[PDB]
């Protein structure tokens, strides 16, 4: 017949691969098809979602959900600290187990800017205002209000809306950074500061709460498939 | 005459009215970044005039001994006017470089010199194995000396001056963007370096791009006379420099 | 004409922006309305113009899903006195591997062709007396539609298939492979099912209630050896022109049955110093 | 019956490849990767009137 | 048209020179200005004309850098008390093999998809006894990015792969191979990095900093003979589309690590009796 | 379905093939591409710059960089050899490691001309002429200056240029010649002779040093891929 | 979706080769080893100005 | 148009010939000249008119010379006490075998490509205990033009070949093969060559000088089994595309010299009982 | 980019065959064993003067 | 991929085989043909040319 030759890759299985294959049903007929709704072509636009960022981690909560809640007070010194986190999407605690970080953990390359969401939930008599910076990377993170309003930042001011955005920007040498993130491609820290102060009125209570959600915006992605670390088997399940 | 050169960065000016052509890098003239291979998203900020101008990086001897030295960019700049200010509280950064050497002896002096710039200039260490701190090869403006015979401190680098330090025959760094020193016919080199990396930006701190060499090749002589040393003068100028990241003074 | 010639998207570029002062404020929204911000940080900070080329490809289901994954994997021997001992009876399911049950569970309802594979490896087991010499061996794959008839031992008539297809593979050249069609009777294949069997709601419950997929056989043609010999076979799925609707969050807690959501409480992450604490 | 169309390339940099499908059942096809269409509004816009950004959100 | 058929240079000829006598002097310039000198032999000599039809064809980068060479080998055995000798786990890098390194480092940066090649081959470890029968073996190549979960023992859970890609080969085919596109973040590889990890100055130094390729694994699939069987597996690189910038002396010094320049020095050449010498 | 039969060769790896191979990441999306400044298209490109030619391997250099320098005298014989040296680019310990003979050590065939170019590095009131002969391929190598001038040959006058370049003619029965250069494909000599002798005015001093640069012309090429004998390892670096 | 081009031949003596391409990464392709293009400029004059090689390099 | 359908001779024919009578005489020459006589039957004979379709297309050079031929064989051993003794290293050259020596010696100058291929076998040494299993051995075959680095044992660093060929190949294929173009520094090879090689006349003498093609090595990539195992390889040659010029008489005498003409006289032909015998 | 050519046939009795190359350099295609011309007069007939068959040869 | 069956032949190796095989140094330059005096193309045209037969074989 035709002569041909056998190049390296015959017979291997490659998990990866396109190839057609024989149908071992052959002219079977498949169920009509159904609009259902809620269909989903790319993962990115789950990762897109909104989701609860558990910034609370204080290491003696003996109750889970107090991890989601960031405390609030009254009387404060005129300058002082609400919070502070590393920008870690894919390996810090706080965003690992988030709906983005979850997504994240899948791959292994990532880049674009992200959405930070704070929500006021006191009483509708409280108000104050509040300092978020991003620190881009450096030596030393931010120890007081002076050093964090060097970097990018906003002033978030309490009132009707309750919800204020603070958009992370791109800021990095290379196109992607590593989800496994090395002090290479460290990618800086957020903080939170008292602006003013937090004022109530008399038959008040004297403590609020604050909670944060974490999203992707629209230039995000990812790359690299890998299998994720958070899942893992002794024995066949039965 | 073409022997006669004149260069304004700024609000300095070098003049030279002995000396060769200019040297442009690798054909290529430094320039800003375009926005189709930008990555950072904020406004950068240009400084311009403040910071492009020529600074003085102070001066050595050149001795009958001398074997060499060396600089390492941007460290040297790193505490030099706005430059360094500049690099202090920003993350990213990105400049080219114009570099010119200033030696002048009399007719009756004779010497070479190899005036050379290396990007990425990896060095290994006096000791194989072993680690050194940031302290043995970058300093501030201070020139690092090259040695005759192989280093042994083992907290430094190896600084066998025909290894150059790069375990390369020394004769080869001819490839590099590279001019000659002969106090026959010349008395200063001028290089026009542009920005050289595998990214669009860099941190100026955890990075050095480029290192400068100054090689005896033919040592110094003289006879009968009551100059006992030859001065040797750096004058570096960044071009086109633009920086991103404002994040407080840090290194 | 012969060929039919006629047969990407980038992300969205940043805009330059300027100094504003003006009463519009994008930065303040309400999350109360179930409605995620669509601010970018050209309406926060001065931007440069930037172009991007970067893709989302690698991100499509189809991409995701489309990867072969272990399901299944059991021995049989050649030669033994235990007659259930020398064949592999499966039922058809996803569960039994974490790996791509957790792929799977991130959707609701999944509809796609099948890719399967098949692995087969043979060894010798160790003994007083190992010195035989034995032929090539050969391998039946039996796929059994719910309801038809099961083998009950290496040698019954069941394995002489008339409708039933099959596979017959000798060792030392390539895995086995097929395509399988969309064989749900409903319009979409359900991971999740929160209902009864039942019609007074009593019972089994879960996905247990759908799983009537049928049967994979394997055995030895005729190969016998006198001393024993042990294969394993490995089973690979890969979904194809995947559709997939209603995400659901991935799973938190381990798995621990094959055929039920159980678990055990799980924290919900790790814990640190204290709310101000980002060192190492 | 041959189908000519481009195959993935980096940046803005014969980029053309060829298929012919051999088996009489389209399940027997090669994957179908090279679909990048999507829309997020499903999920993250799913109100009802429609909210303009650069408006307050209530009022 | 089904046909794209739109889809050689040779060396410069020597022209003819008479005598000459002018002012012209080509042969007399100046290196200091850091020109190479453009003259030709038809500048000082007189000569007659010739056509060359030799060509540079051979002296591409793209051929230069276009051979497959050997980057890693290592052995593992089937069965063994030591539960780390019966798997091979190797950080990707391009550092362990002497030529292939000296000729990827007389350039600076690279930029070219990859080829990869497996060859494997086994032996019988010698013992007092040695009769035995086995089956073909079977041999499973994985790789994990960076960030992965890594196995701990020949059949661990992470051999599963659902996402990772994986190769499966039996003995007596041809060898594996496959391809593998431009995975750097930057925009092209870096074979010399004159920097820190730590924005302060500190931490490592050097080449080490940017290799975050991740891992490759190998193991027998299910293969465990009664006695110990050995297996060595060979790595071979092939770029593909190359690209270089930036050229660089070639080494003159041994290597003496595999993450680090460090060297001793070596004299400039080798030496003859005196300046004159010209005999052998 | 279509008849076939395997010739020789097939399952073969030949390190040198050129074949289509399955992609093991599917829909990767590269970095965008850069232009880096001086890419480098082809290795003659770096053979065509000039090195630094060690001449003086005088056997008893306790200093490694006297190599590079050719001693020159005031006072000497009428007629008196500078240097000599055999014209074998890839084989001679004078040409071994210079820039173009590294590149060559790569290839086992080699041909075209070659650009061969002293400095002149003394005081700017010396003063000397200098010939430069090249001898082809002959029985015996020139031992006085009347040898040499009946071959290839410039004279070099020394002024405000300091630098003279003498251009190696291609003159050879084959049109390649080996890298590893045996009797047959011999090359010739070069040597350099006083044609004036150097003068020097009083207070200047008495010894100058000249040196000596190595390049291809744009005729030269390569052939013929090669290992090089130049580097080796005994153990697996670690 | 057959390319037709030239195969290397020496001196100045079907010369022909068809190529078709099966698999959708640009990446899977074969070496491009066909190009034959250069320019030593960049290496070998890097001055400003430039110099005529007839003239005297300095004055 | 996508096929080039636009890409026989036949000896002469006779023609009738009649009584003649006259004063031309094509009988008769002289030999003196140097020239052939290209008289015909015809020209002495009265003859028939025949076609002749006999063609001289097997009398080609291209098809005398394009036959597969064995040009070298030699014997390796997996393991042994001697190092030298486990790989080949052979120099290469046409002189070895007779046959296809002979053949190409009846031209002086030749200019071809070649197509090599290679032919591996091996069997088990004798010995007093023979029972062991071994997986399939493979082999390596490199080629080393002049001057490169060789191989001092058979696991020497030279094996990594980055930039030499080679060809691994596996036992039970297809024998291995490849096609080399025209590499002679020379426009054409040379089977003789009447000179020395120093300018003096003086050193080596003959063919000897001009034979610079390299070497080629073999060995057991990592075969080391319990018991020796020898394996033999065979060359094979053939050119194609030939050019042949300057034909010379076939060789008389034996050969007995792999690199000289050196021969021993040989009478021209063999006896008969006397000028007139003419039976059996 | 096929060439379709004769192939020999005995005496005066489709006799037709197709090739394609399918590598870049000339030397992998297969042997061109179809040419068969030939001239004996370099051998046969080196003389200066063109010697007539049918005259003397000398004189 | 494309159904196929080997048929008997396969893997064997005739030494008088045409078949395209891969070249084992890409993109070499060959040296220019150069024409020599004295080609010969059919081994009939040496077989044309006269040589001296020893008649005379008498065994002393
Ligand atoms: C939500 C999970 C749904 C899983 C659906 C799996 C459908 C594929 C079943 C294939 C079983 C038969 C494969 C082997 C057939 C044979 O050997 O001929
Ligand atoms: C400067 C040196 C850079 C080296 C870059 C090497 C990139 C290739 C890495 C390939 C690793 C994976 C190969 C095996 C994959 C598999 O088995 O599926
Ligand atoms: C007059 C006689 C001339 C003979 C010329 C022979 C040229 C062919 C040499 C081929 C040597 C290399 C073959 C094996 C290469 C490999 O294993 O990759
Ligand atoms: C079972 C189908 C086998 C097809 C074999 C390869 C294609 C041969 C015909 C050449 C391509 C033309 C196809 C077409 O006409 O559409
Ligand atoms: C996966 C592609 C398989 C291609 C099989 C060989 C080509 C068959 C069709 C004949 C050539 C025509 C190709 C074309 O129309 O561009
Ligand atoms: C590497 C080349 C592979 C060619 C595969 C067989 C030919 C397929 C295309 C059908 C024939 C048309 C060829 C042509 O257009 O010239």
């Amino acid at each position: 017949g035709l002569p041909t030759m056998n190049t390296p890759g015959s017979t291997q299985f490659l998990t990866s691969d396109d190839f057609q294959s024989p149908c071992a049903l052959p002219q079977f007929d498949v169920t009509p098809s159904m609009n259902i709704p809620g269909e989903v072509k790319n993962l990115m636009e789950i990762a897109e979602v909104d989701s609860v960022v558990p910034v609370n981690n204080v290491q003696d909560t003996t109750d889970q959900m107090e991890m989601f809640r960031i405390p609030v007070t009254i009387n404060a010194p005129l300058q002082q600290q609400v919070f502070g986190l590393r920008l870690q999407p894919g390996l810090d605690s706080v965003f690992k187990h988030t709906l983005l970080g979850e997504i994240l953990n899948y791959y292994a390359h990532w880049s674009g800017s992200m959405k930070l969401t704070f929500v006021f939930c006191g009483s509708a008599m409280a108000t104050g205002k509040f300092l978020i910076a991003y620190s881009p990377p450096g030596a030393n993170p931010p120890k007081t209000r002076k050093d964090a309003m060097l970097g990018t930042h906003i002033i978030w001011d309490i009132g009707l809306q309750s919800s204020c955005v603070l958009c992370v920007p791109w800021i990095s040498q290379t196109h992607y950074r590593l989800v496994q993130q090395d002090e290479y491609t460290s990618a800086g820290y957020v903080t939170c500061w008292y602006q003013t102060g937090m004022i109530v009125p008399p038959g008040t209570p004297n403590s609020s709460s604050i909670m944060c959600f974490a999203s992707a915006c629209n230039d995000f992605s990812v790359r690299m498939l890998r299998d994720t670390p958070f899942i893992s088997q002794d024995n066949k399940l039965q | 005459s073409d022997r006669v050169r004149s260069i304004t960065l700024g609000n300095s000016t070098i003049t030279t009215q002995e000396c060769a052509n200019v040297v442009v890098g690798y054909g290529r003239w430094p320039t800003y970044l375009r926005d189709d291979e930008a990555t950072a998203e904020d406004q950068p900020t240009q400084p311009d005039v403040a910071t492009c101008r020529f600074y003085t990086l102070d001066s050595i001897k050149w001795e009958k001994g001398s074997v060499g030295w060396w600089w390492k960019f941007p460290e040297a700049l790193s505490d030099m006017g706005l430059f360094g200010q500049n690099m202090q509280y920003h993350y990213l950064g990105r400049a080219g470089y114009t570099i010119h050497v200033q030696c002048n002896a009399s007719k009756f002096h004779q010497g070479c010199l190899l005036v050379v710039c290396v990007p990425e200039a990896e060095m290994g260490g006096a000791v194989v194995g072993q680690a050194f701190s940031a302290t043995a090869m970058a300093n501030g403006d201070k020139a690092y000396e090259f040695t005759s015979a192989t280093q042994s401190d083992q907290t430094k680098v190896q600084t066998a001056i025909h290894n150059a330090g790069m375990g390369v025959g020394v004769g080869n760094l001819t490839i590099y963007p590279h001019q000659w020193i002969n106090l026959r016919t010349n008395n200063s080199a001028t290089i026009v370096m542009p920005y050289i990396n595998s990214v669009p930006m860099d941190n100026m701190f955890r990075h050095y791009n480029f290192t400068l060499m100054v090689i005896p090749f033919v040592k110094l002589d003289y006879a009968d006379t009551a100059s006992t040393y030859v001065p040797i003068t750096v004058t570096v100028a960044p071009m086109c420099a633009e920086y991103n990241g404002l994040r407080l003074a840090q290194a | 004409g012969d060929v039919e010639e006629a047969i990407v998207v980038h992300v969205a570029d940043t805009m330059r922006s300027g100094p504003s002062n003006s009463a519009s404020v994008p930065a303040l929204t309400a999350v109360e309305t179930g409605h995620t911000s669509q601010v970018t940080p050209s309406d926060t900070m001065q931007t440069r113009h930037v172009k991007n080329y970067h893709s989302r490809s690698e991100s499509t289901v189809e991409n995701f899903l489309g990867r072969s994954a272990c399901v299944y994997m059991e021995e049989y021997k050649t030669t033994d006195n235990d007659v259930n001992k020398k064949f592999v009876a499966w039922p058809i399911n996803t569960k039994q591997m974490v790996q791509m049950r957790r792929k799977l569970e991130m959707f609701t309802y999944l509809r796609f062709d099948m890719e399967v594979t098949f692995v087969i490896t043979s060894r010798q087991d160790p003994g007083t007396t190992l010195a035989q010499d034995m032929p090539v061996l050969t391998h039946q794959i039996m796929y059994v539609p719910p309801g038809g008839p099961i083998p009950a031992k290496v040698d019954d008539y069941a394995w002489q298939t008339s409708t039933n297809p099959s596979i017959f593979w000798t060792e030392g050249n390539a895995p086995a492979r097929m395509s399988i069609p969309f064989i749900s009777i409903g319009n979409a294949y359900s991971n999740f099912y929160d209902g009864w069997s039942n019609f007074d709601q009593r019972g089994s419950y879960g996905y247990n209630t759908l799983n009537n997929l049928g049967h994979i056989y394997v055995r030895h043609v005729s190969g016998s050896s006198p001393h024993p010999i042990t294969s394993t076979i490995r089973v690979y799925f890969k979904p194809k022109h995947t559709r997939a609707w209603v995400p659901r969050p991935p799973r938190l807690c381990q798995y621990k049955k094959a055929f039920s959501v159980d678990f055990t409480p799980t924290p919900i992450t790790d814990t640190r110093k204290d709310i101000n604490t980002v060192t190492t | 019956g041959a189908q000519v169309s481009t195959q993935k390339t980096g940046a803005h940099e014969i980029i053309h490849y060829t298929n012919i499908n051999y088996y009489k059942d389209a399940a027997s096809n090669s994957a179908n990767r090279q679909d990048f269409t999507q829309d997020p509004s499903k999920f993250t816009e799913p109100v009802k009137d429609v909210m303009i950004k650069s408006l307050p959100a209530l009022n």
